RNA sequence: UGCGAAAGCAGUUGAAGACAAGUGGCUUGUCGUUCGUUAAAAUGGCCU
C-alpha cells in the first residue's frame, strides 16, 4: 500500500479545422 | 427567433491565377490624371477583366473566354483621339484584338510565325512586336483605327524561344531570349539596317540549369536596359556600347517581371519567390554616376508574382502586382518603404456567380461552363450539369418557380425546365431558337414564364421587342466605348430598370415599353434594385452614396441620410455589389458588399487610390464576420444565407522568434 | 443521486468536505466524471483539498485525491492564472508536501526488494 | 455502366479515324470559334508552368 | 515526446493517426517502468548482500 | 548642444553626428567641426518607415551610428537589427537587413563603399 | 526480465557465500552499476507517464463525448446524382 | 529578492513625472524620466 500511494502521488506531483456547413444566429 | 444564418462553404469556385496586366494610359507625372484610366487584368482561364482605379477600384467589365484558353500577355493602344484597344494573346499563334464595346474579339490576327510568347506595343502605338517560338520577332502594323492589323516584317531569325520584348522608341526592339542572351534588333524606316540585329549581349549562365531571361525593359533617362532572368541576376546593361553597366544577384529564384516609373528613378523587380524589391537612383550624386543601388526590399505575397505594373500622375502614383495566389496587391509607388499597401479580395463579384431561390429553398451555383444546384432543409447536393456547347459562362438565372433555368453565353444561351423527383433533379432542355441566336448579358425573369434579355448590341427583348431611348456620346465614351452600354437591369411584375456604366439609369415600361430615363448620377452606377413599396428604385454608385427615386423622384430620406450616412459607410473600402429587400417590411432593405453586410431602414435618420480629377465624363445594422464573401441572400423568411469561400509555394521561412 | 446531492451542496454552501464524503458514498470514477461534467465556477475545492492533502499526504483513501487529480487533469486549462491571491503559496507548500514521495520511491523499492528477497529465501529454506 | 459512358463520349467528341488508306478530319462550326479565338497550346504552356514549378526551387 | 505532446495537444484531439502511437507509447512506458522497478529491486537486494 | 544620447565621429575626424531628443520626436544632427561646410538636422521619423511607426520600441531604438568620410552617407543601426543607411543630401533611405540581433558596431570604410559592422552574434 | 529472473535467483539461492567473500563490490561493480544506470532515471519517466496519460485521457474522454457520427455520415456527395446529369449534352445528342 | 543542498525555505508588488493615442476635459499605452522596496513579433540567421 505504501508503493501504491507513492506511485499515485508521484503521479500527482508530475501532474502539477473548418466544417463545410454550419447554422448561426445574429441580432437586430 | 432572430435571423438564423447559414455559413455555407460548399462551392469550390475560385478565379484562376492572374498572369498579366497593363495600364491604359501613359504616366506623365506633372499632368492631371486622365478620366479614362483603365487597368486590364488577364488570368490563366482567359477571363480578361478591367478595373478603374479611381473611387477605390471598382471592377466593371469582364470579357471571359471559356475552356482551354489563356492569356500570357496583353497591351493597350491609345492613339490621341481614337478608341482604346486591347491586344492580347492566347496560348497559340493569334494576336486577339478585343473590342472595348461588348466583350467580343473584333479581330483575331493569326500571326504568320511560331507560337506567340510576348507582345510589346510601340511608342506612338503604330507598330507592335510579338515574339514567336521558332525564334522570330514579328512586327505588326496597326494603323487605320480599329479592326486593322497587317504583318509588316519579321526580323532576323535565330534558334531561341523569344521570351520578352520591349521597344525603346519607334527604332530599337530589345528582346530577351531563352538561351540567356538578350538581343537588340533595329527596325526603323528609311535606314539601311532594318530587320537586322545589332548586338547579342549575354547574361551570365549556370551549369546545372538552362538560364533564360524572363523579362527586359528599357530605361530612357539613363539610357539603359534592365534585364531579369532565371538566376535572379537583375542586370543593368548600357544601351549604346551594348554592355553591362552593373549587376545584382539580389533575387533568390526566377525573376519574372519588372517595371519603372516615368523618369526612371526606380526599378521594381518581382519574381517567383515573391520578394518584390526596388532599386533606386534617387540621389543627385547617384544620377551623376547614373548607378543603381539595391535600395529597399519588401515581401508581400503568399506564393508568387507573375506580373507587375506601375503608374504615376500628379494625384496618383502606385504599383500593382499579382501572382499565382489570385489576389492583387497595390503599393504606393514613390514611397515604397513608407507606403501603406493594400490587398485586394480574391473575388469582388460585381458580375455575380451564384443565385438562390425561395421555392424549394434552393441555391444554383454556376462555375465555368458548369452549374451545380442544391437545396436546404442539413442539405443535399442535388444535381450537377456540365455543358459542352456552352464554353464561356455568364449569368444563369432561375425562375420564381423551380422550373425554368436560363443559362447565358454571349454566343448561344439555353433554357431548361426542372422536374424535382426528390433526391435528384431532372433537367429538360427546351428549344428557344430566337434566344439561342441572340446574345445575352442579363437574364432577369419578369414573370414565371416570360423573361427579358439584354443584348450585346444595346437592344432589349422579351422571350416567351422592347425600345429604349438613345444616349449622347461624350468624348470619354468615344475614348472608351463601353461607357455608353447598359450594364444592369432589374424586373419585378412588368416594371424594369436599366443602368449603363455612364451614370444614367432609365426605368422601362412593359405594358407599353417606353423608356422614361431618370439619370441622376455622376459616377459609375454599381448596384440597382427596384422597390414595389413606395414606388422607389435604389441605386448605389461606386462612391457608396446611396439614392432612391420615384417614378410616375426624391424622398427626404434620400435627401438627408445620404450625406449624413453612417460612419462605416463613410470609411468603406470594398464597394457594394448586391441589393435585396426584406421579408417583412418591404421598405427595409438588406444589402451587401463582398466584405460586409448592411441592413438599412428607410426613415431612421442620423445627425492607395486615384483622386485628382473629375468623374468618368471628361434600425441600422452592419456586420463583418463573413469576409471571404461570395453571395448572401435570403433562403426563406427568418433565415439568411451567406455563401462564403475557403481553401506548393516558395519556402520563405518565418524566423521562429 | 449522491453526485446530485453533492453538486447541490457544492452550489449551496461551504460543505465541500461533505461533498467529498458524498462522492465517497457514490464511490465511482463515473461519479467523478459526473461532477466534472457539472459546470460552474468550481473554485476553492482545490483549497479544501490542498489543506487536506498537506495535512495528510499518507492517507490510504485513494478516492478523494484520485477525484481531485482527475479534476486537475481534466480542468487543467481553465484554472491556471484565474486565481493568484493565496494560490501561489498554496500550491507551493502542496508541492513541498509532495516532494517527499519522489525522494523516497527508490528507497521504498529497495525495502520492497529486501522484503521479497527475505520472503522467498525463507520460503526456499523449507526443510524438506 | 462503368466505362461505356466515357467511351461513347470519346467516340462522339473525337475527330474521325483512317478509313481504307487515308484519313478524314472534320471541320467545326464557324459560329463556335468566333468569340474566343485560339486554343491554348498545351505542349508549351505546360513547359512554362513546369519551369515555374521546377524541382530546383521548392 | 513530452515537449511534442505539450505543443501538439489540439492536433492530438483532431487527428486519429498518432493516437495509437500515444497508446502503445503508454504501454512502452508501463513496460519500461516495470523493468526499471524490478531492476531497482535487484539494486536493493545487492545493497542487502553488501 | 544640450541633450545627446548617441554621437559618433567620422573616421578621419572632419565630421561628427549626434542626437538631440528634441520634441517633435528624437532628432539627428550632423555637424562639421573644423569648417562649416556641412551642418544639418532632421527628426528621425523621416528616417523611420511606417513599418516601424506603430510596432515595438526595439525597432524605433537607434542602437549605433556612423558617418562616411565625405559627409553624404549616414548609417543608423537599430536594436532589432536593421541598418538604415540614409543619404545626407535628400534624406532618403536604404535597408541593409541581415543582423538578427542588435547592431553594436558599424563604420564606413575610407571611401564610402564598404559598411563594416558587427553585432551580438560573433560575426 | 527473462534473465533478470536468472540474475536474481543466483542471489536468492546463494547469498551467504558471496557475503562472506571479502571483496563484493570490487568484482560485482559492473552489475550494480548497470542496474543503477537502469534505475536512476525513474522520476522523469514518471513525468513522461503523467503528461502522456493526461493528454491521451483528455483526448479519449473528449472523443468519447463527441464521437456521435460512427454509423453513417459524409452524405450530399454522390456519383449517382452526377450520373449522366454531369454529361447533360451527351444525353442531349445521343 | 535573501538563505540553503543540487530540494526548498521566508518575503516583493509601489509613488510621482513626461509623451503619445482615442473619445475643452476624460479613458488606454510607452519611458536611453525621478524616488523608494534586499525584490517574441522589420523575411534577417556564421565566408573562401
Amino acid at each position: 500500500k505504501q508503493v501504491e500511494i507513492a506511485e499515485r502521488n508521484t503521479e500527482l506531483w508530475n501532474l502539477i479545422a473548418l466544417p463545410t456547413y454550419t447554422m448561426e444566429y445574429l441580432d437586430i | 427567433e432572430r435571423m438564423i444564418v447559414h455559413r455555407c462553404r460548399f462551392v469550390d469556385f475560385t478565379p484562376a491565377t492572374i498572369t498579366s496586366l497593363a495600364f491604359s494610359h501613359k504616366s506623365n507625372i506633372n499632368k492631371l490624371t486622365p478620366s479614362d484610366l483603365r487597368l486590364a487584368i488577364g488570368r490563366s482561364n482567359g477571363n480578361i477583366e478591367i478595373w478603374n482605379p479611381r473611387n477605390n477600384w471598382f471592377q466593371e467589365m469582364v470579357i471571359e473566354g471559356g475552356k482551354d484558353r489563356s492569356i500570357e500577355g496583353l497591351c493597350w493602344s491609345n492613339v490621341n483621339g481614337e478608341s482604346l484597344r486591347l491586344f492580347s494573346i492566347g496560348g497559340s499563334t493569334v494576336v486577339t484584338e478585343w473590342d472595348l464595346a461588348t466583350g467580343l474579339p473584333l479581330r483575331n490576327y493569326d500571326c504568320n510565325s511560331g507560337v506567340i510568347w510576348s507582345i510589346s506595343i510601340n511608342d506612338s502605338q503604330d507598330k507592335l512586336s510579338v515574339g514567336c517560338d521558332n525564334g522570330t520577332v514579328v512586327l505588326i502594323d496597326i494603323s487605320g483605327g480599329p479592326g486593322v492589323l497587317e504583318h509588316d516584317t519579321i526580323l532576323m531569325r535565330q534558334e531561341a524561344r523569344v521570351l520578352t520584348l520591349a521597344w525603346k522608341k519607334d527604332d530599337f526592339v530589345i528582346g530577351g531570349c531563352s538561351d540567356g542572351r538578350i538581343r537588340i534588333w533595329s527596325a526603323q524606316k528609311n535606314d539601311e539596317n532594318m530587320g537586322r540585329l545589332l548586338h547579342t549581349m549575354k547574361v551570365d549562365k549556370a551549369k546545372k540549369e538552362s538560364t533564360l531571361v524572363w523579362s527586359v525593359i528599357y530605361l530612357p533617362r539613363t539610357d539603359q536596359i534592365a534585364s531579369g532572368d532565371s538566376t535572379g541576376s537583375i542586370k543593368f546593361w548600357d544601351f549604346q556600347f551594348a554592355t553591362l553597366n552593373q549587376s545584382f544577384k539580389a533575387h533568390d529564384a526566377d525573376v519574372l517581371c519588372l517595371t519603372t516609373d516615368t523618369d526612371n528613378n526606380y526599378v521594381f523587380s518581382a519574381g517567383v519567390d515573391r520578394k518584390i524589391f526596388q532599386f533606386s537612383q534617387n540621389t543627385n550624386k547617384s544620377q551623376k554616376n547614373n548607378r543603381w543601388v539595391n535600395s529597399s526590399n519588401r515581401l508581400l505575397h503568399g506564393n508568387d508574382i507573375r506580373a507587375i505594373c506601375a503608374y504615376q500622375s500628379k494625384g496618383a502614383d502606385f504599383l500593382v502586382s499579382g501572382g499565382v495566389e489570385k489576389t492583387l496587391v497595390i503599393n504606393s509607388l514613390t514611397s515604397f518603404s513608407n507606403g501603406n499597401y493594400r490587398k485586394m479580395p480574391t473575388v469582388e463579384p460585381y458580375s455575380k456567380n451564384v443565385l438562390v431561390n425561395k421555392e424549394q429553398r434552393l441555391v444554383v451555383s454556376w462555375s465555368e461552363s458548369t452549374v451545380k444546384i442544391w437545396t436546404m432543409g442539413n442539405y443535399k447536393l442535388v444535381c450537377k450539369l456540365t455543358l459542352k456547347d456552352d464554353q464561356n459562362i455568364s449569368t444563369c438565372s432561375l425562375s420564381p418557380d423551380g422550373q425554368v433555368l436560363v443559362v447565358g453565353r454571349p454566343s448561344t444561351t439555353k433554357v431548361f425546365h426542372l422536374q424535382p423527383v426528390g433526391n435528384k433533379l431532372k433537367v429538360t432542355k427546351l428549344d428557344n431558337d430566337l434566344l439561342l441566336r441572340t446574345s445575352t448579358k442579363l437574364v432577369k425573369f419578369i414573370d414565371n414564364s416570360k423573361i427579358v434579355i439584354c443584348s450585346c448590341e444595346d437592344d432589349v427583348f422579351i422571350v416567351d421587342e422592347v425600345e429604349l431611348l438613345e444616349v449622347t456620346s461624350t468624348k470619354s465614351s468615344i475614348k472608351v466605348p463601353y461607357i455608353n452600354r447598359i450594364n444592369h437591369l432589374e424586373v419585378d411584375q412588368n416594371i424594369a430598370v436599366i443602368s449603363r456604366g455612364c451614370g444614367v439609369v432609365d426605368i422601362l415600361d412593359l405594358k407599353a415599353r417606353i423608356s422614361k430615363p431618370l439619370a441622376r448620377l455622376n459616377n459609375f452606377i454599381t448596384a440597382v434594385h427596384i422597390n414595389t413599396s413606395r414606388k422607389s428604385v435604389v441605386v448605389i454608385t461606386a462612391d457608396n452614396k446611396i439614392y432612391e427615386f420615384n417614378m410616375n423622384v426624391l424622398t427626404q430620406w434620400s435627401k438627408n441620410n445620404t450625406d449624413n450616412l453612417p460612419k462605416e459607410w463613410k470609411t468603406l473600402k470594398e464597394n457594394c455589389v448586391g441589393i435585396f429587400s426584406d421579408i417583412e417590411n418591404s421598405s427595409r432593405l438588406w444589402f451587401w458588399g463582398a466584405t460586409w453586410i448592411s441592413r438599412i431602414d428607410f426613415d431612421v435618420d442620423f445627425p492607395t487610390i486615384t483622386d485628382e480629377s473629375n468623374f468618368m465624363n471628361d434600425h441600422f445594422f452592419f456586420t463583418d464576420k463573413y469576409k471571404p464573401l461570395l453571395f448572401v441572400d435570403l433562403i426563406s423568411s427568418n433565415e439568411l444565407a451567406i455563401i462564403e469561400r475557403n481553401p506548393k509555394a516558395f519556402i520563405q521561412p518565418k524566423l521562429v522568434f | 443521486n449522491i453526485l446530485s446531492s453533492h453538486l447541490e451542496a457544492n452550489s449551496t454552501e461551504i460543505l465541500d468536505d461533505l461533498m467529498s464524503g458524498s462522492w465517497t458514498e457514490p464511490e465511482i470514477k463515473k461519479f467523478i466524471l459526473t461532477k466534472i461534467n457539472t459546470v460552474d465556477h468550481l473554485s476553492k475545492i482545490f483549497l479544501t483539498i490542498s489543506k487536506s492533502i498537506t495535512q495528510n499526504p499518507w492517507n490510504e483513501e485513494n478516492l478523494l485525491p484520485l477525484w481531485l487529480k482527475w479534476l486537475l487533469t481534466l480542468k487543467s486549462g481553465e484554472l491556471n492564472s484565474i486565481k493568484d491571491k493565496h494560490t501561489k503559496k498554496n500550491c507551493k507548500h502542496l508541492k513541498s508536501a509532495l516532494r517527499s514521495s519522489e525522494e523516497i520511491l527508490p528507497v521504498l523499492l529497495g525495502i520492497q526488494g529486501r522484503l521479497e528477497m527475505l520472503r522467498r529465501q525463507a520460503k526456499l529454506r523449507e526443510d524438506l | 455502366i462503368k466505362t461505356k459512358k466515357r467511351k461513347t463520349l470519346k467516340n462522339l467528341r473525337k475527330d474521325s479515324v483512317k478509313r481504307g488508306k487515308f484519313r478524314v478530319q472534320l471541320l467545326s462550326t464557324t459560329q463556335d470559334s468566333k468569340t474566343l479565338p485560339p486554343k491554348k497550346e498545351s505542349s508549351i504552356i505546360r513547359s512554362k508552368d513546369r519551369w515555374l514549378n521546377r524541382k530546383a526551387l521548392n | 515526446v513530452a515537449v511534442v505532446l505539450e505543443l501538439y495537444g489540439n492536433t492530438l484531439e483532431s487527428s486519429p493517426v498518432l493516437q495509437e502511437l500515444m497508446i502503445d507509447l503508454k504501454t512502452k512506458v508501463r513496460h519500461e517502468i516495470h523493468k526499471s522497478k524490478e531492476a531497482q529491486r535487484i539494486e536493493g537486494m545487492l545493497q542487502l548482500l553488501t | 548642444w544640450h541633450n545627446v544620447i548617441l554621437s559618433n565621429i567620422s573616421s578621419n575626424g572632419k565630421l561628427l553626428a549626434h542626437m538631440c531628443k528634441d520634441v517633435e520626436h528624437k532628432s539627428i544632427s550632423v555637424v562639421s567641426l573644423f569648417d562649416d561646410s556641412v551642418n544639418l538636422s532632421f527628426p528621425l521619423g523621416s528616417i523611420l518607415s511606417s513599418q516601424t511607426q506603430s510596432l515595438s520600441y526595439n525597432t524605433r531604438y537607434v542602437s549605433s551610428m556612423a558617418i562616411d568620410n565625405m559627409g553624404q552617407q549616414l548609417a543608423v543601426g537599430f536594436a532589432s537589427g536593421v541598418i538604415s543607411i540614409v543619404s545626407l543630401a535628400d534624406l532618403q533611405i536604404r535597408l541593409l537587413k541581415w543582423h538578427i540581433d542588435s547592431v553594436l558596431s558599424l563604420s564606413f570604410s575610407h571611401d564610402g563603399s564598404y559598411l563594416l559592422s558587427g553585432g551580438w552574434e560573433k560575426v | 526480465g527473462p534473465l533478470n529472473v536468472w540474475v536474481k535467483w543466483c542471489l536468492i539461492i546463494h547469498g551467504g557465500y558471496l557475503v562472506s567473500i571479502p571483496n563484493l563490490m570490487s568484482t560485482l561493480s559492473s552489475l550494480h552499476s548497470t542496474l543503477k544506470r537502469r534505475s536512476d532515471l525513474l522520476p522523469r519517466l514518471l513525468a513522461l507517464d503523467a503528461r502522456l496519460d493526461c493528454t491521451i485521457n483528455k483526448f479519449k474522454t473528449l472523443n468519447y463525448e463527441a464521437g456521435d457520427i460512427h454509423s453513417s455520415e459524409p452524405v450530399v456527395e454522390e456519383d449517382e446524382d452526377d450520373v449522366e446529369y454531369n454529361e447533360e449534352l451527351d444525353d442531349a445528342g445521343l
